């Protein structure tokens, strides 16, 4: 999971 | 938005879809490409293509559960195409190129038209 | 094999399932949450979710156009869930994170069940 | 395009  | 995002989520999805048409699970339409015939999510074809786009959002056309395609198209350069839609992979040769991009360019699928182009020029 | 790839080719296809599941094109079943009602693709419910994967598998719900889940489930958590499976972004908050969560883990969606129980573990 |  990332900060898009 | 403040929104997360899982980066493997299109890709897991794609390949899930690829595991569906595999085991021919919920598959709504038949291409025929002459003596050809290859089963697939409608869905997937508009998603991928722009003539299969411009088919299925026809009000009399989305309603058809088989689709002949020109009998000008080469079934092997289809297949190669309907590959690279579920899995995003193209199995570009030599000995098929010239079928790979006529097909991609009958169904308007502009980024396999470009690296079609790019081998030719390179060859030349 | 000897296939070339296209990055951005699996996150197009979501983009585009997204943009037809927004204009409501070739839609096939309406999921029930209490009162709200949720359009979409079973294809893409089934490569997103577990549970949908079992439901639409199986020889008589396959055919089913609407699906109502369990009481307990809540709308908006459904509706964050659905909209993350096409578009791989997930809007979490504090005030959402336990709806999200119990939804995830009823639906089988076990990347997103693992990332609540982690920004959860965070707070405590 | 890449080699995968
Ligand atoms: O080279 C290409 C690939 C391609 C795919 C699509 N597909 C869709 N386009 C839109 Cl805007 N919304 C939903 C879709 F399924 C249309 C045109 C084109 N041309
Ligand atoms: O957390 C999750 C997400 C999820 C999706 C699926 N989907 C499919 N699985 C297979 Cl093997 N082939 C086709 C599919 F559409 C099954 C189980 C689970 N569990
Ligand atoms: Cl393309
Ligand atoms: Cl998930």
């Amino acid at each position: 999971w990332v900060i898009p | 938005d403040s929104c997360i995002q899982f980066t493997r989520h299109a890709s897991d999805v794609l390949l899930n879809l690829n595991r569906l048409r595999s085991r021919d699970i919920l598959t709504d339409v038949v291409i025929v490409v002459s003596r050809e015939q290859f089963r697939a999510h409608k869905t997937v074809l508009m998603a991928c293509s722009g003539l299969f786009y411009s088919i299925f959002t026809d009000q009399l056309k989305c309603n058809l559960s088989v689709i002949n395609l020109d009998p000008e198209i080469n079934p092997e350069g289809f297949c190669i195409l309907l590959d690279f839609m579920y899995t995003s992979r193209l199995n570009l040769r030599e000995g098929n190129i010239m079928a790979v991009m006529a097909t991609a360019m009958y169904l308007q699928m502009e980024h396999v038209v470009d690296t079609c182009r790019k081998f030719i020029k390179a060859s030349e």
